[PDB]
């Protein structure tokens, strides 16, 4: 089973269409839901072409056999979600892997910021480095820590907010995190972030 | 098929 793609951005009124390979051969017993955040999913389509009384007109199913459609004509603000597709041919009945619809916008270069680690959290014994990559567009972003300009990996995680409701951005937090002997056994810190807003990739450091 | 297309 394989749905794609993984993402998508559209504007309301767009058309889009979402795809479920099913290498087998399924006949017609593929389903499609959406699900929006913090929500349960919702049943849109079942056998492979039959609309669920109640779901808008502008969902359509299409196929049998391998290849299937899902068609969402003339996006709505509501339609902004994950959709799924499900296989139930045979046991285990398994979903596609997803597919989010965001909403398009110009592109956005994030603002970049770090934070160096408060003398408490210091004393803490555990010391977190953030650097915050604000209000960008698309999704897609990367970000490397340098410590002694040199590359760190392994002691990040990285942690995103939902597409702003009113600028349509996101918002995305890295966050280092070292022992507090580790912490200063080096001197200066760096993160560098890449992003297609970026004509290079932006770096923001401390040291102390 | 299985699931929901075995309730029948």
């Amino acid at each position: 089973m394989t749905q794609s793609p993984v993402s998508l951005s559209a504007s309301v009124g767009d058309t889009v269409t979402i795809t479920c390979r099913a290498s087998q051969g399924i006949s017609s017993y593929l389903s499609w839901y959406q699900q929006k955040p913090g929500k349960a999913p919702k049943l849109l389509i079942y056998d492979s072409t039959t609309l669920q009384g109640g779901v808008p007109s502008r969902f359509s199913g299409s196929g049998s056999g391998t290849e299937f459609t899902l068609t969402i004509s003339s996006l709505q603000p509501e339609d902004f979600a994950t959709y799924y597709c499900q296989q139930y041919e045979t046991y285990p009945i398994t979903f596609g892997g997803g597919t989010k619809v965001d909403i398009k916008r110009t592109v956005a270069a994030p603002s970049v910021f770090i934070f160096p680690p408060s003398d408490e959290q210091l004393k803490s014994g555990t010391a977190s480095v953030v650097c915050l990559l604000n209000n960008f567009y698309p999704r897609e972003a990367k970000v490397q820590w340098k410590v002694d300009n040199a590359l760190q990996s392994g002691n990040s995680q990285e942690s995103v907010t939902e597409q702003d409701s009113k600028d349509s951005t996101y918002s995305l937090s890295s966050t280092l995190t070292l022992s507090k002997a580790d912490y200063e056994k080096h001197k200066v810190y760096a993160c560098e972030v890449t992003h297609q807003g970026l004509s290079s990739p932006v770096t923001k450091s401390f040291n102390r | 098929a299985v699931g929901i297309g075995a309730v029948f």
